[PDB]
């Protein structure tokens, strides 16, 4: 590891600096280094890890979608087929994306998840596991597409089971998990009715628990609830 | 239009 | 070169794809590969090279400014001095920025400029040379700050001399050169009066030649003239 | 506020 010589606290500090500077690849590298120190992550540190990798993979996903669209348009009878370059470059970006997902999944497997015993930590990491299998699913076409989809489903389901037992329905981790699992159902699993049902039940059960929250917690929960509502509006 | 997942901020 | 095995035309095509995908580091790598084929660049290809590297260095400059600001605030009596991390990370980004500038300057020196015999090509590359010395100047503090500044000045001046002899005052390359040289004078050389005089004379001489232009050329020229006016408004 | 140089687009 290129970060093995740097102090854990220095890596975390530099991740925060990288975030300010909008240097998300650096941020991710610093947070990978921090994880590889072998200690459990705090809430704030888990968020740093997530922000970093979400930004990196988000850029890759956006690029892949642009290239895939150009490729699909190129592979038709209308304009012109301009040789192997679009496919080659889409494949390059795809492979880089898959690599990032593999890196995150690797951190989760070695050994964030197995050491995570509190509900907040375990659900957070299982949600992440679902998310990065979902990103793999977005680009999968081969023999393993089904298995990738099932891996995402299984991670999300384990997270859901823990979240329903251990967290209130307004907990932002529980809400974000349900949001993402609902996106999985709609966009990946071809199960829009499951997506809609999950989003609606999640929204309604959260609504009923808002009365228990402080002003600040209310803001946190309702912001995610809005996203559930936005998807329901799109889907229905 | 694509569904919205949990954002960073 | 990692791009040595790829066809020139494929590199150019992939640079265009990378631009669409907002993958500017890839775009720059593809264009570096194209330059290293040893053939002169066309107008469109020169623009691709410029767009790619401007975006890469622009991200670095933005990050460096954020980190420098945090560092300067940290190096005062008010809050707290939090060890070497901000300086270290600012230095890392600085070194990466300097490396990009060195790469571009290297392409220009080996051998874009010496092969560029037409006014449009030669002025374009000399302007680029000035620009990337200017970016080095933005972060320079040591023994060579003066020499870096003079290198930028000398490149811009040679470009100006050719542009005044060979191009109309509305030519977009001539206008962009004058714009950037005026920024050099104001921001780097501590010569705001020179900056203002250059911007005003450039604007006025262009205004007087607009009548010669087609609708499309008029749009090209006036867009850059607006930037001269914006700076003059800021500076006066 | 910083001066404006020639943009990409
Ligand atoms: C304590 C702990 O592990 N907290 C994680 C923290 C929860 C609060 N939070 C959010 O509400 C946003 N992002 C996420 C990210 C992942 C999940 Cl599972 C839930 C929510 C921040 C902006 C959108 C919601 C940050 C992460
Ligand atoms: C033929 C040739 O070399 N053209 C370069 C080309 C000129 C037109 N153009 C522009 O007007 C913008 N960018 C630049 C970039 C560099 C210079 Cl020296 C001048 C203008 C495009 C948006 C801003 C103006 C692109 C480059
Ligand atoms: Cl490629
Ligand atoms: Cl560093
Ligand atoms: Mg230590
Ligand atoms: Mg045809
Ligand atoms: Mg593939
Ligand atoms: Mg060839
Ligand atoms: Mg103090
Ligand atoms: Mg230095």
């Amino acid at each position: 590891g290129a970060m093995g010589s740097m102090e854990r606290a220095s890596l975390i500090q530099k991740a925060k600096l990288a975030e300010q500077a909008e240097r998300y690849e650096d941020m991710a590298a610093f947070m990978k280094g921090a994880v590889e120190k072998g200690e459990e992550l705090s809430c704030e540190e888990r968020n740093l890890l997530s922000v970093a990798y979400k930004n990196v993979v988000g850029g890759q996903r956006a690029a892949w979608r642009v290239l895939s669209s150009i490729e699909q348009k190129s592979n038709e009878e209308g304009s012109e087929e301009k040789g192997p370059e679009v496919r080659e470059y889409r494949e390059k970006v795809e492979t880089e994306l898959q690599g990032v997902c593999d890196t995150v999944l690797g951190l989760l497997d070695s050994h964030l998840i197995k050491e995570a015993g509190d509900a907040e930590s375990r659900v957070f990491y299982l949600k992440m596991k679902g998310d990065y299998y979902r990103y793999l699913a977005e680009v999968a076409t081969g023999d393993d597409k089904k298995r990738i989809i099932d891996s995402a489903r299984s991670a999300y389901q384990e997270a859901m089971d823990i979240s329903k037992k251990e967290m209130p329905p307004t907990n932002p981790i529980r809400l974000g998990l349900a949001l993402n699992f609902s996106v999985f159902h709609y966009e990946i699993a071809n199960s829009p009715e499951e997506a809609i049902s999950l989003a609606k039940t999640t929204f309604d059960e959260a609504m009923a628990d808002l009365h228990t929250l402080s002003e600040d917690s209310y803001k946190d929960s309702t912001l995610i609830m809005q996203l559930l509502r936005d998807n329901l509006t799109l889907w229905t | 239009q694509r569904s919205t997942s949990t954002p960073n901020v």
